[PDB]
């Protein structure tokens, strides 16, 4: 009772006896190295807190100490960053001309002739050209010059020294105890309010007295160098009402509640800004004032020291229905004892959550000068939508540990986890049908148009032409919100996004955005994308249903969490664990996201990306993906075939590089089959032989070799598969987008 | 009811007999939103003959009231069984 | 809890609004030993149980202490020179002599007519600072230590006591003020409150500072002079002008 | 110390280690003596 | 902008809200609802608050009575200057 | 405090559960007066009535997604495509039948949900499937004849 902060003192000492002792965390990992499997092992149990101690205050405070690690990791990496833009980029260079000038942000040495990866981007700069995004982050930012970035560089490492420090101080002087953890409460109460709302008050305050006037400034047409600095407008209302009228009134209207003179910083326009090709930067500024003030009411719910405030396991225990029993009773105790279910949770949300942003950002382009750079945009969504997928194929790996590990049957009688167990059949039988008519529907639809176009019969095909297929109600509603200003939202302007329809908004000769028109092949896409994700769910549901027991296997929750088999009786059992599951759902999760992005960069390509030549708009491939993506061949010659001619024609230029990569990463995909096709019988009386030919020399290792066990194989197989194929995209997709963007 | 076990009690009309009463209540523009979607229903064709096009008014109108009468009958007949929210 | 009745009733002999906001989980060891204990606590941060690393007892009313001296002395030296300077007493102008324009930050002015440029002062105003906090924190650590080791002979008066905010010894108590036991905790509840004030006043004089871009005696006397109109409402209009 | 330097002198540190001297002597020897295509002596 | 429209209704916004939970119509830190949230349960002096009001209005009853009725006076004020009123 | 979801028969150790979408009474009265629940009628009426409404439905694919619907002539081509069909489920039926009953044996009983012993349906023999394979035929044909009638006739169309 009474939220308090309490903290045990000096529970681990510092010293490096434990560094000189590899596998002093794991009890069974003390017999040494006696095979080199002992090795794997070594790695593959470095951060399962869970077994090298019972004890949850343990686990915790090595979860914590491991995230402040994780951030001063993450703070280095910014520095780099920062510091990359501050001494080797054409950033100063860029903001004169940032529709002519590539941004680049990498210089390589001159070693091995590697020195013509060093390309002419503009402004006399040599280098990489990046494609992160961060010269527009830092022009909406308002740096405009190369001091701020370093400074902003060493703010970082400073920063990322403090992270450290926090880590050690809170793992061997100052450890938090469980019941410190165990605040949701409280953790929530300041997460919602003190870190959500108190950063986006603080991001609006920089925007109004950073971004505002020197972007305004920028727009307008001033040279970088001439702009005042961001304290001059910051400490000074008169030029800033120079250039904002309603701060000469002060923070009277702010107080009188007569909020309307803030208008003019204030604003809710939408759409694009015609100079930059972004959304308003006073826009921004009045959503993130919003949010904040949202958040901070949001971070005042729940019950602490006080008698008010509303109590998280009150309000779970009184959600049931005549549907589910008992309710959500016992989902409290789960999520207040068990760090694989919040980092099941966790992991979904966030994955959807970065999908959401790939969406959101190359819909409303967010930054000037952003949605021209056609790279930045491709990778920035790519990258996203990536990041998205692996988040939400490890959120079904931590639902299926926490219900091998920490499901108790005694406390979860009757609720909705014990009845969504208790017909897991329906659930996954459903799933399977919906899936089966998913892929007929979806696929066989591709492989019709295929054989009619073959045939000679295109009039039988499923396309715009002959038997249409349009999605009447996407349509239907991007028209509601192109109708959306001044109707359903009188004080908009224009619509979120020019996509939803209207005119066409280009920047420096090329289309910035412009409307999306759905047809036949965007109706088969999106249904091919449903598919492909109900697929992947069915997967990892399966194994998080099927983890704990099986009707082939009733007691598979004894065996682990991630075992390879359970022999070759009752017909096989090879991956039948949850391990398993989520290894195959890895591979379906490669397969949607690998569709996704490439529907994403043909119907950019296609319909969208393209110049303005006061004539019309001249897209990248001329849009032929409302008339070529409804068969397979047409994805094979106008998307693979076509497009891939910039990364097969690189070799001698400063692209050379995404041609090299291209190589290697197609290598690296058809070396996994070697651990996808294989065994460990084989290899291990492979290595039997290669011992003796060793032996025979007198040059055997004690440390006896051992062929990689079936768990490991496979997810070397899985991690190599996945790396030569996201390599392989990645290097088309950068060097078509840099060859023709 | 006289078939199935449908727990959506007689006495439970007072959701479609009194969500009228609230979205006739006129919203400055136009005049109303029930008003506008009985004027779009018996102009735009008696919903059976033609069609209502592809995105009009009375698409935005039916799909609203349909929204909210829906939501109020679930909703009500949920609190009205659950006796004062005893659950 | 409802408290306890008998802990609340020592907090209501103190008077003032010293009752509510005092709670049953802060009386639980806040009973009155140290000076200025009021029984406010409703975060609880003194809170004994689960104590460590900063958030201790011991080291809050320290550091409590330290911030009062602290912020005594910027007070003082905050109204000092514009009040010198108003009266004509000093050679600097009363809108020269405001604290925030003395060099302490350059961009609101600076008096660029000392003996050496800032910097370099502050280089020597660290390394004085240094040892000096350096030996009280070694002294905090370890109360017998500080008097052991030569420092030209001026360790002799490094002796300390118990407590670490009262070392008074022969140098920190000259005048050897409050011989008894109860004089002494009458002026460490003098200082207590002393310090709080000056703490609120000093960051009164930063707030009204960058919302007047005056000097806190200047500030007074306006106010003096139109209270109605010269008020925190009546400046939201020109907060930085 | 003796902790540190047995820490150091374990397998990842030293493979690390000598990779980077490696890849360091052979970045030199091509920086100062490039494009050797035959062993001209 | 004393004594005004807009004055008159923040400020019976924000001191109506207080008396409500001072009589015991409103939650506090004493008196909370049940899960049907319509019916206040009797005061319990759990929080270990102490307060000089007889009736044992506390101020973090203040602070939280204050915020919401501010809240509320907020918008309904910006609602009427909104929409051609106030 | 209603539970909508019990087990099936109350028996809670069986692969099924009840809910109301299998126990609900009027889905359970149109499912029960299926000619394919009828324990009591004779198999070929049965087969007959499920081959007349399967051949009826049969055709309306093919009319109007035939490689002959631009054509006037699409709905004799359809009508034939859907004889030929109904012929087509027709020989796998007799198959099934042929394949699952061959044998005999001493089978379990069967009740109602109640606990009345009721008879195994006669389907569910060597002579039930053969004369339900045979109404289905002639059902089957004679409700895609009907569907090309309906094509003639029916004024809205
Ligand atoms: C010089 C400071 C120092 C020292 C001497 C120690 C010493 C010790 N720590 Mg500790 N720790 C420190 C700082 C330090 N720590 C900091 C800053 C943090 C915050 C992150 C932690 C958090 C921490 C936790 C949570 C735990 C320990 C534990 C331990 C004990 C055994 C584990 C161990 O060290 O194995 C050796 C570790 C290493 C040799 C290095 C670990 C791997 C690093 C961090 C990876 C960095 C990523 C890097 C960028 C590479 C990734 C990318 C790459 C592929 C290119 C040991 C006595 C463990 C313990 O008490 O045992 C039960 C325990 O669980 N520490
Ligand atoms: C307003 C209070 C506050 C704030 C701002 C934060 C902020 C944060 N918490 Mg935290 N937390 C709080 C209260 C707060 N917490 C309380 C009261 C509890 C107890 C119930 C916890 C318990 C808790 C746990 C268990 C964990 C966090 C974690 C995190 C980090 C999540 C990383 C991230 O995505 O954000 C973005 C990252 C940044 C913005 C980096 C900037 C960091 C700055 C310095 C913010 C530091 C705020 C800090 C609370 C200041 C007080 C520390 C002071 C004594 C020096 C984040 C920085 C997670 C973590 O990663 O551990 C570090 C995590 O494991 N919190
Ligand atoms: C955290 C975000 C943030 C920050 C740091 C600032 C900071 C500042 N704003 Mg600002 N503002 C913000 C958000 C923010 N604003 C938002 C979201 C809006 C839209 C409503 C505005 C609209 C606005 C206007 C119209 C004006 C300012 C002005 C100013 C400057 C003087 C105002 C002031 O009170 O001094 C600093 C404020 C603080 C130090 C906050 C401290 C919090 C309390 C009051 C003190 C501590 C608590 C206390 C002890 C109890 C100042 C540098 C004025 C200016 O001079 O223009 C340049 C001006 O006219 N702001
Ligand atoms: C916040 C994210 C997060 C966190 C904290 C964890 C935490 C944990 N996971 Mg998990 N996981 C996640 C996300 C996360 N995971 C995601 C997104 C996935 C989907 C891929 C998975 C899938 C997953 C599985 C299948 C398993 C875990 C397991 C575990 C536990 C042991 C991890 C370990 O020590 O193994 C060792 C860690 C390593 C060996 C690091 C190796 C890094 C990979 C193999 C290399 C990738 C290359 C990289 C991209 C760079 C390429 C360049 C290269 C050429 C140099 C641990 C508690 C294991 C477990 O038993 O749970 C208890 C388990 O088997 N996770
Ligand atoms: C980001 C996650 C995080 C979380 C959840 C915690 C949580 C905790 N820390 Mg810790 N800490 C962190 C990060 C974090 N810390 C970092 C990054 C550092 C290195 C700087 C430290 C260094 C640190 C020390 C040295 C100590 C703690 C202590 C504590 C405990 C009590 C702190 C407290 O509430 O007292 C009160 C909190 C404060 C007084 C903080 C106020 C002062 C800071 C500077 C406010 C500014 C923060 C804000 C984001 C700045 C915004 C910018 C500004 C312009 C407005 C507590 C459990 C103490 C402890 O061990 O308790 C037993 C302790 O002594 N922390
Ligand atoms: C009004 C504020 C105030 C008050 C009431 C106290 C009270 C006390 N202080 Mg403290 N002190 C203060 C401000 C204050 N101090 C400030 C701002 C600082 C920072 C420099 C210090 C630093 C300090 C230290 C380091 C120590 C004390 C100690 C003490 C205690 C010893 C008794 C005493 O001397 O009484 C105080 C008497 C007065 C406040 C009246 C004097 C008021 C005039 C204006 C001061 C003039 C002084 C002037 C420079 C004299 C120069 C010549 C002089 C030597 C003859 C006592 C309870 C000692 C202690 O704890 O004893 C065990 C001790 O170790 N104080
Ligand atoms: C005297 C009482 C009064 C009056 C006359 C008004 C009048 C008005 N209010 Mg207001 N309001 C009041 C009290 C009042 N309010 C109170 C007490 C609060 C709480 C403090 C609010 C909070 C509030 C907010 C937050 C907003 C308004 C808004 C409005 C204006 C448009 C309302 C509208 O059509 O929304 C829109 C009608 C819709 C159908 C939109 C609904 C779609 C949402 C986004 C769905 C989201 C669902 C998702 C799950 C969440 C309008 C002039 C809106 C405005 O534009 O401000 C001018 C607005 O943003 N009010
Ligand atoms: C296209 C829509 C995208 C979602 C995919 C839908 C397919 C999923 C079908 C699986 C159903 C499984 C039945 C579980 C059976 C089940 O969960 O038990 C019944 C469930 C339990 O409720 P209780 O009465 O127990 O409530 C107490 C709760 O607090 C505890 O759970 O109540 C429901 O009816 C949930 C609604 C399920 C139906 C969801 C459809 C919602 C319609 C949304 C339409 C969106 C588009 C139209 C908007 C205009
Ligand atoms: C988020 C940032 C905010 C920080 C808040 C957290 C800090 C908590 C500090 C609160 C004090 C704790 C309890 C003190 C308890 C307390 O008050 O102690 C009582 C106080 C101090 O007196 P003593 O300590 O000497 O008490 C002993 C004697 O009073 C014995 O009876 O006396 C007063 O009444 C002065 C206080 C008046 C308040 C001054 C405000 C004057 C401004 C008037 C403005 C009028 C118009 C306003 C329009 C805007
Ligand atoms: C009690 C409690 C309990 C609960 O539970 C919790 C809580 C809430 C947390 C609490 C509260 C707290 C508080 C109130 C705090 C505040 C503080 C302050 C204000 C300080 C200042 C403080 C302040 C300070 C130090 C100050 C100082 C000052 C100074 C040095 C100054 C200096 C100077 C001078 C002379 C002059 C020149 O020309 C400038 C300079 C150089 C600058
Ligand atoms: C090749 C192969 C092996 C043999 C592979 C072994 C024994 C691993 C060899 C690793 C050597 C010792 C290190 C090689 C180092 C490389 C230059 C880089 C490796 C990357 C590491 C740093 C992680 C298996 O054991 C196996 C098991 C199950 C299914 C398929 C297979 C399989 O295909
Ligand atoms: S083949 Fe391998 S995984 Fe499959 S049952 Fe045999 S040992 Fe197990």
């Amino acid at each position: 009772k009474k939220v308090k902060i309490v903290v045990d003192r000096n529970p681990v000492a510092t010293n490096f006896e434990k560094w000189a002792k590899p596998g002093h965390f794991s009890r069974t990992l003390s017999k040494g190295p006696t095979t080199t499997t002992w090795i794997w092992n070594l790695h593959a149990d470095a951060h399962d807190f869970d077994t090298q101690t019972s004890d949850l205050e343990e686990i915790s405070r090595k979860v914590f100490s491991a995230h402040f690690g994780q951030l001063g990791i993450i703070f280095i990496w910014l520095s780099g960053m920062y510091f990359h833009g501050a001494r080797f980029s054409n950033y100063e260079a860029w903001l004169t001309d940032p529709t002519h000038i590539k941004p680049s942000a990498q210089v390589v040495w001159p070693i091995v002739g590697q020195e013509i990866l060093n390309a002419d981007v503009g402004g006399g700069f040599q280098g990489l050209q990046i494609t992160s995004g961060f010269f527009q982050l830092w022009r909406a930012a308002g740096i405009t010059s190369e001091l701020q970035l370093y400074t902003t560089a060493i703010g970082a490492l400073v920063m990322a020294a403090a992270m450290f420090f926090a880590g050690w101080f809170h793992y061997h002087k100052a450890a938090p105890k469980l019941e410190w953890f165990q605040n949701v409460e409280s953790m929530l109460n300041h997460h919602l309010g003190g870190l959500l709302g108190l950063g986006s008050l603080a991001w609006a305050g920089h925007q109004i007295h950073v971004s505002l006037p020197i972007n305004k400034l920028l727009d307008a047409g001033v040279d970088p160098k001439e702009i005042p600095l961001p304290h001059e407008f910051t400490l000074n209302p008169e030029l800033m009402a120079q250039l904002y009228p309603s701060f000469s009134k002060g923070l009277a209207p702010f107080f009188t509640l007569d909020w309307a003179q803030y208008s003019d910083f204030l604003t809710f326009q939408g759409g694009l800004n015609p100079v930059t090709g972004g959304l308003w930067l006073t826009d921004t500024v009045h959503h993130h004032l919003a949010i904040a003030v949202l958040f901070l009411i949001a971070g005042h719910q729940y019950r602490t020291n006080w008698g008010i405030g509303s109590s998280l396991k009150e309000i779970l225990e009184a959600h049931k229905g005549p549907f589910t029993g008992e309710g959500h009773k016992g989902l409290y105790e789960i999520l207040t004892t068990s760090w694989h279910a919040q980092l099941a949770i966790n992991l979904a949300l966030f994955g959807s959550l970065s999908i959401i942003v790939a969406h959101h950002m190359y819909a409303m382009p967010p930054y000037p000068y952003l949605a021209t750079d056609y790279g930045t945009q491709l990778s920035l969504f790519t990258h996203h939508m990536w990041i998205g997928g692996f988040c939400i194929v490890g959120a079904g790996a931590h639902a299926a540990i926490f219900m091998v590990r920490d499901y108790d049957p005694t406390n979860n009688y009757n609720n909705l986890l014990d009845r969504v167990l208790r017909h897991r059949d329906a659930i996954i039988s459903h799933l399977n049908w919906v899936c089966i008519f998913l892929g007929f529907h979806s696929f066989g639809l591709y492989i019709h148009n295929d054989t009619m176009s073959a045939l000679g019969r295109p009039q039988d095909m499923f396309s715009d032409t002959a038997i249409q297929l349009q999605p009447v109600f996407a349509q239907w509603v991007q028209n509601t919100h192109f109708l959306a200003p001044g109707f359903t939202a009188p004080n908009a302007l224009a619509s979120t996004s020019p996509s939803w329809g209207g005119d066409v908004v280009a920047v420096g000769g090329k289309v910035a955005m412009m409307p999306i028109s759905l047809g036949t092949a965007d109706f088969l896409v999106h249904h091919i994308h449903a598919f492909t994700i109900h697929v992947t769910v069915l997967i990892l549901l399966k194994g998080v249903l099927y983890a704990r027991s099986s009707r082939l296997i009733p007691d598979k929750a004894n065996l682990g969490f991630r075992f390879p088999c359970d022999g070759p009786g009752r017909g096989g059992t090879c991956q039948v664990s949850a391990w398993d599951h989520v290894f195959l759902g890895l591979f379906w999760m490669y397969n949607s996201i690998s569709i996704v992005i490439f529907h994403f960069s043909w119907k950019m390509q296609s319909d969208v990306w393209g110049t303005v030549s006061a004539n019309g708009v001249s897209h990248i491939t001329g849009g032929n993906f409302a008339q070529s993506a409804n068969t397979i061949n047409g994805w094979l010659r106008d998307f693979l075939w076509a497009q891939s001619s910039q990364v097969i024609q690189s070799y001698g230029s400063a692209l050379s590089a995404y041609g090299l990569i291209f190589l290697g990463a197609h290598f690296v995909w058809a070396f996994s089959l070697m651990f996808l096709f294989s065994g460990r019988g084989y290899w291990q009386e492979l290595i039997e032989s290669i011992v003796w030919a060793h032996n025979k020399l007198k040059v055997a290792p004690a440390i006896q070799p051992r062929a990689l066990s079936i768990t490991q194989g496979r997810a070397v197989g899985v991690a190599h598969y996945l790396l030569g194929g996201i390599a392989t995209t990645w290097s088309f997709f950068l060097a078509r987008i840099l060859a023709v963007g | 009811w006289g078939a199935y076990e449908e727990p959506l009690s007689l006495v439970a009309g007072f959701l479609g007999w009194f969500a009228p009463s609230n979205i006739k209540v006129p919203a400055f523009g136009n005049e109303s939103l029930f008003g506008a979607f009985h004027a779009s229903m018996l102009e735009n064709l008696a919903n059976f003959p033609q069609g209502p096009a592809l995105t009009d008014k009375f698409w935005i109108l039916m799909i609203t009231w349909h929204l909210g009468l829906f939501l109020a009958l679930t909703l009500g007949n949920i609190g009205q069984a659950a006796r004062k929210q005893g659950y | 809890e409802g408290a306890d009745l008998a802990k609340v009733e020592r907090v209501a002999k103190v008077g003032g609004l010293y009752k509510n906001f005092t709670s049953g989980q802060a009386l639980s060891y806040l009973d009155g030993t140290l000076p200025g204990d009021f029984g406010f606590d409703p975060l609880g941060l003194c809170d004994p149980e689960g104590a460590g690393g900063f958030i201790t007892p011991e080291w809050l009313s320290y550091s409590e202490v330290i911030h009062c001296r602290w912020a005594m002395l910027g007070a003082a030296g905050f109204l000092a020179p514009e009040i010198l300077a108003t009266a004509g007493l000093i050679p600097a102008t009363p809108e020269e002599a405001v604290w925030f324009r003395s060099g302490v930050i350059p961009p609101a002015g600076q008096y660029g007519k000392y003996w050496m440029d800032p910097y370099s002062l502050f280089w020597i105003e660290a390394i004085l600072m240094n040892f000096a906090e350096l030996k009280r924190w070694q002294d905090f650590k370890e109360p017998g230590s500080q008097s052991k080791q030569y420092f030209l002979g001026l360790e002799a008066v490094f002796g300390g006591s118990g407590n670490p905010a009262y070392p008074g010894g022969q140098w920190f108590n000259m005048l050897n003020l409050g011989k008894t036991p109860e004089e002494m905790k009458k002026l460490q509840t003098n200082e207590i409150r002393n310090g709080r004030l000056a703490m609120i006043a000093c960051l009164g004089c930063a707030a009204q500072g960058v919302m007047t871009q005056k000097g806190p005696f200047a500030n007074l006397l306006e106010h003096l002079a139109d209270p109605v109109s010269n008020n925190l409402l009546g400046n939201l209009a020109t907060i930085l002008k | 110390m003796k902790d540190f330097t047995t820490y150091l002198s374990t397998a990842p540190v030293l493979t690390l280690l000598s990779v980077t001297v490696v890849a360091g002597l052979l970045i030199e020897i091509n920086r100062f003596f490039p494009d050797a295509l035959i062993a001209a002596f | 902008y004393l004594g005004s429209t807009t004055n008159q209704i923040m400020v019976l916004s924000t001191f109506l809200p207080l008396v409500a939970g001072r009589f015991g119509l409103a939650p506090t830190s004493t008196r909370h609802t049940n899960q049907s949230g319509i019916k206040l349960l009797p005061a319990e002096k759990s929080a270990g608050l102490v307060s000089n009001d007889p009736a044992g209005f506390n101020a973090v009853d203040v602070l939280a009575l204050g915020a919401l009725g501010h809240i509320l006076g907020c918008g309904i004020v910006l609602g009427l200057k909104s929409t051609g009123n106030l | 405090k209603v539970q909508v979801v019990q087990p099936v028969n109350g028996d809670p150790f069986i692969g099924m559960l009840e809910t109301p979408v299998t126990s609900s009474p009027a889905i359970a009265w149109y499912l029960s007066n299926l000619p394919a629940y009828r324990t009591g009628v004779s198999p070929l009426l049965r087969g007959v009535e499920i081959g007349l409404a399967h051949g009826y439905l049969l055709v309306g694919p093919f009319i109007k997604l035939g490689p002959l619907r631009d054509v006037e002539n699409v709905a004799e081509i359809v009508g034939c495509i859907n004889g030929a069909a109904t012929v087509l489920i027709l020989t796998l039926c007799l198959a099934y039948g042929a394949v699952t009953f061959q044998g005999e044996g001493p089978q379990v009983g069967v009740k109602t949900l109640s606990g009345r012993s009721i008879p195994r349906d006669p389907l569910q023999s060597a002579d039930g499937w053969n004369k339900f394979t045979a109404g289905f035929a002639v059902g089957g044909l004679s409700g895609a004849a009907w569907g090309y009638l309906c094509t003639q006739i029916l004024p809205y169309y």
